[PDB]
RNA sequence: GGUGAAAUUCUUGGAUUUAUGAAAGACGAACAACUGCGAAAGCAUUUGCCAAGGAUGUUUUCAUUAAUCAAGAACGAAAGUUGGGGGCUCGAAGACGAUCAGAUACCGUCCUAGUCUCAACCAUAAACGAUGCCGACCAGGGAUCGGCGGAUGUUGCUUAUAGGACUCCGCCGGCACCUUAUGAGAAAUCAAAGUCUUUGGGUUCCGGGGGGAGUAUGGUCGCAAGGCUGAAACUUAAAGGAAUUGA
RNA sequence: CCGACUUUGUGAAAUGA
């Protein structure tokens, strides 16, 4: 029974891809196989915005956003639910 | 404990807007543990917004060595620059390419040093190809033209209008209307300047470029 | 030496709580009032409620 | 009159280090296990606000008033998300009555880093 | 030092001191370690 | 893994196999 | 430091933390993709040299020189074996600390071979598209990579055009992808797994219930682990595939 | 192996008197 055409992957034209580390528990899976998002999260939440920006010494000062790109393996991803089972006609669509 | 320190006058050569960078401090000069040379290499690094007292460089962490001490009052001399850690990470997507690239130059003044610049290439308006990658040619192509500019840009007088030409862009918005024909090349910087190897002392050389 | 604060309950955010017991509420503070800070309180409260508020600076975040 | 404070906001614990503006001298550091009794709250972001208040007590103690965060993660071949006390820190040493120069995130990342701690299979906990 | 005995065996921890008069020094002279040579220690 | 670990027992025994053969020699 | 929590551990011989410099050796983030190259394995910093290669373009040449292939031959990840070099991180073995009824494990600390380079072997992987190679036809579409041809309309380029970046159209050749049966099939599903009881384009390898068993033996390659070739007795009525309802 | 005296002169600073 197969479950996924690309795989769970989409490796094609490839017979193997570089492999990366979970964040959360530095399980080896490829790159390709790893759930990738690319969170870009303020340094502070809005319950601290302004009280930063009426202590900032010179006016007119941006905050910072934690730029980072995390790599998590498949369960880590279902354990965090960044992801989750979907239907299996859900599971077709890729937006 | 914090009784016996002493703080310093941290000030900036003159090829700077404003001066007067901050306030250090150090022990105070016994024998063996002299204060004045005793350190003698703090190492600060300052942004050049609050060195030329503008907010579109935010970026541009300027690295400033102390080369020598004046009686209450420390001398500085340039050491190197490069990106806050935010400017960069907001510079680079997907869906683009990055193109850098690093040389050697050594100026008049025998000072060694090293440039890292890079660039990122343009979505021209009415594209609809939702990528803008380059064929790994003419990214070679304009690696090699970033080489060659940033070289002859350098191997000038000093670091003095060398960072007269680090202050408004010049190797930046000169990259670009030299090498569009290629492309277009939207952020182009040069993300670091890594001193290599400094020269000497220059008690007289230090103090034309700073007053 | 910390002088307690008192707050008002604007609005309650919601009943949160692993077990369902302490709702989950955003207090403005009476004596400066441009203060809201969000905070976890125990037992029936309704909107408008002045809260005797020991520490100000522990506050719960969104689904605490 | 300005300081640098090296907020090492990981997990497990918090470091607030406050610094000269050259990095060569310690002004004075206070960790969020320092101020409480267990190994697990020594990481609660209430550590970071009273470790962060008694940081703006002693840098008025001594004269500087404000303060350049160098926000940071364990960096390396770890995580690169500062802590759960890096926000709380940050709110803390704001509020208590300072000023925050420039904030920035200085955790390492490596250009690609050794082999990470866990083996292939990784910490099936 | 190492001489005689019912069966073949040195008797004596082989390692000797690096001050041990001439006539005594046989053997391992000041020996750091012994043992076949592992990890970092065989660099 | 059963059928991996298996083979590996085969594997040990046949090892032990050989050593008695050449043993019997 | 570490975890849900702890300790082994380091620590007033100043650990962690901050900055500066050095050294060593590994890895080449982000850009990084339903993307490229490769016979598969595999291949990401720069520049140079070296030789090779698909595709495209061609009013060049030769003219059947071709397809697939028992024997035979090359390459063949990781682990492994022998011997120099290196010894950063990680780490089978091993030792400890916790957990537990026990815990030879999961968790954590120290750590050997190993991980990296070279010389020499080994010859297997879920070596996967679980889909041999060559060829023909059959359905639709937009994407995208490479080359090429045709179109104005602007460039932070260009002594002006050309070119290069972008837009439109079309041919090949790639990896794919999305809807649909008029098809197939046990079905999941497949536009190639289609053009099969209305059965034949060519070619190689291979399976005949489940075990026993990839085992015994015999041979043969290998230093060794191993690899290649490989039964029978006897046992058994099911083992298995796809999908459906429930639990 | 180690300390002191000795061959063993010249002058400079830092801590102790
Ligand atoms: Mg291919
Ligand atoms: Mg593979
Ligand atoms: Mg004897
Ligand atoms: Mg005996
Ligand atoms: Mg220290
Ligand atoms: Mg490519
Ligand atoms: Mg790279
Ligand atoms: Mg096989
Ligand atoms: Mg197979
Ligand atoms: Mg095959
Ligand atoms: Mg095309
Ligand atoms: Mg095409
Ligand atoms: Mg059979
Ligand atoms: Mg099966
Ligand atoms: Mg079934
Ligand atoms: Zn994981």
């Amino acid at each position: 029974t197969f479950k996924r055409r690309n795989g769970g992957r989409n490796k094609h034209g490839r017979g193997h891809v570089k492999y990366i580390r979970c964040s959360n528990c530095a399980k080896c899976c490829p790159k390709d196989k790893a759930i990738k998002r690319f969170l870009v999260r303020n340094i502070v939440e809005q319950a601290a915005v302004r009280d930063v920006q009426e202590a900032c010494v010179h006016d007119g000062y941006v905050l910072p956003k934690l730029y980072a790109k995390v790599h998590h393996c498949v369960s880590c991803a279902i354990h965090a639910h960044i992801v989750r089972v979907r239907s299996r006609e859900n599971r077709r669509n890729r937006e | 404990p914090f009784t016996k320190k002493q703080w310093y006058d941290i000030k900036a050569p003159l090829l700077f807007t404003s001066r007067n960078v901050g306030k250090t401090l150090v022990s105070r000069t016994q024998g063996t543990k002299i204060a004045s040379e005793g350190l003698k290499h703090r190492v600060f690094e300052v942004s050049l917004a609050d060195l030329q007292n503008d907010e579109d460089q935010a970026y541009r962490k300027i690295r400033l060595r102390a080369e020598d001490v004046q009686g209450m009052n420390v001398l500085t001399n340039f050491w190197g620059m490069d990106f806050t850690t935010d400017k960069l990470r907001s510079l680079v997507r997907k869906w683009q390419t990055l193109i850098e690239a690093h040389v050697d130059v050594k100026t008049t003044d025998n000072y060694m040093l090293r440039m890292f610049a890079i660039g990122f290439t343009k979505r021209r308006p009415n594209q609809v190809k939702r990528t803008c990658y380059a064929q790994a040619s003419q990214i070679r192509q304009i690696r090699r033209k970033m080489v060659e500019i940033m070289v002859n840009q350098a191997a000038s007088c000093d670091l003095k209008e060398l960072v007269n030409k680090f202050i408004p862009e010049v190797i930046g918005k000169e990259i670009e209307k030299a090498t569009s024909s290629i492309f277009p090349l939207q952020n182009v910087y040069v993300r670091k300047v890594k001193i290599l190897k400094a020269p000497k002392f220059d008690l007289g050389k230090l103090m034309e470029v700073h007053g | 030496d910390t002088q307690v604060k008192l707050a008002v309950v604007v609005k309650v955010m919601g009943r949160t709580g692993s077990r369902g017991q302490v709702t989950q509420v955003r207090v403005k503070f009476l004596d400066d009032q441009n203060r809201l800070i969000m905070r976890n309180v125990k037992g029936p409260v309704r909107e408008g409620d002045i809260l005797t508020l020991l520490e100000s600076e522990r506050e719960a975040r969104r689904l605490r | 009159v300005f300081g640098v404070a090296h907020i090492f906001a990981s997990f497990n614990d918090t470091f607030i280090h406050v610094t000269d503006l050259s990095g060569r001298e310690t002004l004075v550091r206070i960790t969020g296990g320092m101020k409480v009794k267990a190994d697990r709250d020594e990481s609660s972001p209430y550590a970071a606000m009273l470790a962060s208040q008694d940081v703006a007590t002693r840098c008025k103690e001594l004269g500087i008033t404000a303060l350049h965060i160098k926000l940071r993660a364990t960096g390396g071949n770890k995580t690169k998300t500062p802590g759960p006390g890096a926000q709380s820190a940050l709110r803390a040493l704001a509020r208590s009555g300072m000023k925050i120069g420039r904030i920035e995130d200085v955790t390492p990342v490596p250009t690609d880093s050794t082999r990470r701690k866990g083996g292939r299979r990784g910490r099936r906990l | 030092p190492h001489g005689g005995g019912n069966h073949q065996h040195i008797g004596h921890a082989s390692t000797v001191r690096r001050d041990a008069p001439p006539g005594q020094k046989v053997g391992l002279i000041a020996a750091r370690r012994t043992g076949r040579l592992r990890g970092q220690a065989a660099a | 893994m059963r059928a991996k670990w298996k083979k590996k027992r085969m594997r040990r025994l046949k090892r032990k196999r050989r050593k008695m053969r050449q043993r019997s020699k």
